[PDB]
Formats: C-alpha cells, sequence, structure tokens
C-alpha cells in the first residue's frame, strides 16, 4: 500500500537534576521498531521489533553514535530557548523533533516532513517544498535564521528524497511478512444490561493491524453513530490495536441494529445483529 | 536510519 | 500548553477467569511529559512494564503500562496515574465489559 519511515525525538529538563531526558524512538508505519533512552547505562540504540536485528553491528554503533550527539546538542538547545524566552532555569520544558518519509505504492516518495516544538507548541517546521521554513513567533526566526545561512533545510532534504526513503524500502523488505501483512479485527457484539428500560451494546474489533480501521452503527437502517460512545483505537500489547463502539437503546429494539466494521483486511466489510 | 544532524536552535 | 491524560484500562484477549492473559493501562494525549502510571492489583501496586515515550503529530504523547496478569472473580485491577494537570491521582477500575 502506502507506507512512512519516521523518528521522534524527546527532551525533557529536569531542573536540579542533571541531564536532561533524551528519548529516541523509530517507526515503520504504526510498528516501533527503535529506541533510545538517555537514562540508560552504557546506553546503545536498542532494537525493538523482531525483523530489524539482523543489521550489521555497524549500524547500531553508528546510530548510538548519532543518538548521543543528537542528546548532546539537544540538551544545549533547552538551553538556547529557555533564553530566546527568559523562563526560569528551575521550569521543566520539553522541546520535540518529528521528521519522516512517506512512499506510494511504487515507491513514489509522496511527502517529505520535519517539525520541531517547544513545549508542545509548534515551533518551526520545514514546508511542504524541504527548501523554506515555517516559523511560529519571533523567538523561533532566529533559529530560521541560523538555519537559512547554513544551508540546512538542504541536508534534511537530501535526507528525507533519498537516504529516508531508500531506509524505509529496506525495512520492509526486511519485515515483509510483519509489515505488509494486515490483520483482519476479531468482531463480536456483546450486550450489557442497565435497567428493565435499556442496555448497553457493544460492537468489539480485536486484534487487527494497522491500526486504522472504522465501526459504525445502524438503527433501523439509520446511521446511529451520533449517539454511540467510541473509545479511541488502543494498542492489544501483541503489536495488534482494538477498539469498540456501545449504544444503548430500548428493550426489545437490539434487533433494531447493526454494527459494521471497515478495515483494510475485511476482503468485504463485516455487519452482524445481536 | 537515523538522520545525521548537526542541528542546534 | 498542557493537555491532561485519557487512560483506558483493558485486557489484552476477552477475560476468562482464571485464564492467564495480560492487561494494559494505556496513557495518551496529554503533555508535559513527565508522567507517573502504576497498575495496581488489589489497590496495591503492581510489577509492570512501560512502552518508549512516543507522541503524536498534535506533540501529545502517550504510553501503553502493561503486565501479565491471571483475572479471578474477586481481585480487582485499577490504574494510578499522576501529572501536572491532575489535582488528584486519576484512578480508572478495569471493567471487563471495556
Amino acid at each position: 500500500g502506502s507506507h512512512s519511515l519516521r523518528y521522534f525525538h524527546t527532551a525533557m529538563s529536569r531542573p536540579g537534576l542533571g541531564e536532561p531526558r533524551f528519548i529516541s524512538v523509530g517507526y515503520v508505519d504504526n510498528t516501533q521498531f527503535v529506541r533510545f533512552d538517555s537514562d540508560a547505562p552504557n546506553p546503545k540504540m536498542e532494537p525493538r521489533a523482531p525483523w530489524v536485528e539482523q543489521v550489521g553491528p555497524e549500524y547500531w554503533d553508528e546510530e548510538t553514535r548519532n543518538a548521543k550527539d543528537n542528546a548532546q546538542n539537544f540538551r544545549v538547545n533547552l538551553q538556547t530557548v529557555l533564553r530566546y524566552y527568559n523562563q526560569s532555569e528551575s521550569g521543566s520544558h520539553s522541546l520535540q523533533r518529528m521528521y519522516g518519509c512517506d512512499v506510494g505504492p511504487d515507491g513514489c516518495l509522496l511527502r517529505g516532513y520535519s517539525q520541531v516544538s517547544y513545549d508542545g507548541k509548534d515551533y518551526i517546521s520545514l514546508n511542504k517544498d524541504l527548501r523554506s521554513w515555517t516559523a511560529a513567533d519571533t523567538a523561533a526566526q532566529i533559529t530560521r535564521l541560523k538555519w537559512e545561512e547554513a544551508g540546512v533545510a538542504e541536508q534534511e532534504r537530501n535526507y528525507l528524497e533519498g537516504t529516508c526513503v531508500e531506509w524505509l524500502a529496506k525495512y520492509l523488505d526486511m519485515g515483509k511478512e510483519t509489515l505488509l501483512r494486515a490483520e483482519s479485527p476479531n468482531t463480536r457484539m456483546t450486550r450489557h444490561p442497565i435497567s428493565d428500560r435499556e442496555v448497553t451494546l457493544r460492537c468489539w474489533a480485536l486484534g487487527f493491524y494497522p491500526a486504522e480501521i472504522t465501526l459504525t452503527w445502524q438503527r433501523d437502517g439509520q446511521d446511529h453513530t451520533q449517539d454511540a460512545e467510541l473509545v479511541e483505537t488502543r494498542p492489544a500489547g501483541d503489536g495488534t490495536f482494538q477498539k469498540w463502539a456501545a449504544v444503548v437503546v430500548p428493550s426489545g429494539e437490539e434487533q433494531r441494529y447493526t454494527c459494521h466494521v471497515q478495515h483494510e483486511g475485511l476482503p468485504e466489510p463485516i455487519t452482524l445483529r445481536w | 536510519r537515523s538522520f545525521i544532524e548537526d542541528l542546534l536552535f | 500548553v498542557q493537555h491532561s491524560p485519557k487512560v483506558q484500562v483493558y485486557s489484552r484477549h476477552p477475560a476468562e477467569n482464571g485464564k492467564p492473559n495480560f492487561l494494559n493501562c494505556y496513557v495518551s494525549g496529554f503533555h508535559p511529559p513527565q508522567i507517573d502510571i502504576t497498575l495496581m492489583k488489589n489497590g496495591k501496586k503492581m510489577e509492570a512494564e512501560q512502552t518508549d515515550l512516543s507522541f503524536n503529530r498534535d506533540w501529545t504523547f502517550y504510553l501503553l503500562v502493561h503486565t501479565e496478569f491471571t483475572p479471578t472473580v474477586e481481585d480487582e485491577y485499577s490504574c494510578q496515574v499522576n501529572h501536572t494537570t491532575l489535582s488528584e491521582p486519576k484512578v480508572v477500575k478495569w471493567d471487563r465489559d471495556m
């Protein structure tokens, strides 16, 4: 189908308590496959999905080498920003960074993105053209200045156009049996008494992959998703996902209903009734 | 693979 | 700018009394990232694991706190998390219909 390789960095200041934490994680689509904590003894970047491990030891050293610089570079960035804003060095503040690429069905390469937030608010971002920067406030414009004088967008563009899409390609071959196989949800619908007068009527879909899914609830043929409570999809632990959608209904009227689960691995969408 | 970035603010 | 965590407590497979399984505390949508998540067997701590810190495109973080367990007909399970946006430690009991 379509796929994406992304990396997610986080830097948190712990005032008085030594260095800031720098976590880093890698994703191919919805499956995590790499991590790095700066709270780790002799800390290296450990695999987190099985299909990655047969990459040469050169890789892993070259990455924890890069991860260690990013933690260093960021802990200074925390400092730089805190003074752009004149906040107290006792405050806890967080700097987040994200980058990656989306490639199409043939490997088209659809979008490259690279974005940075400070304390959860947009800070500066690479634009869709991979050559300009959106800068949120007057502090981020100083960063934008620095990064325009160094050709920073050009380094990133060639990372996101080449290294990204190439290594993505490599990753999905390695995990061909894991990542390229969708997993149809287990459907089922339970019924939970509330009273003499009405009853919760849950629609479950368990164990699916990837995470995207739609559940829909149809009264008498209507589309009654207006009243339904849908929790947000949640990880199952085994690397698959779950979500459910309930309704509340006059007694007897359970047979009035339908739940409909649409999902990439369902050959044709399934509908079910009590 | 990660992006090698001497990226300071 | 700071949002407070949503929390779901659920089993990996549907609950079968006295059949080994996995219990999951999913903590999502929060900011700042510092956060305190504890799975609890009968109102006292469990030994659990915690996935790596990650975040969505709107920058709100998410974590899974997951230990193996065996449901019984009697023992109560609970998740307890602490966060700057919470006056009082929030607790969700495990309903196995959810």
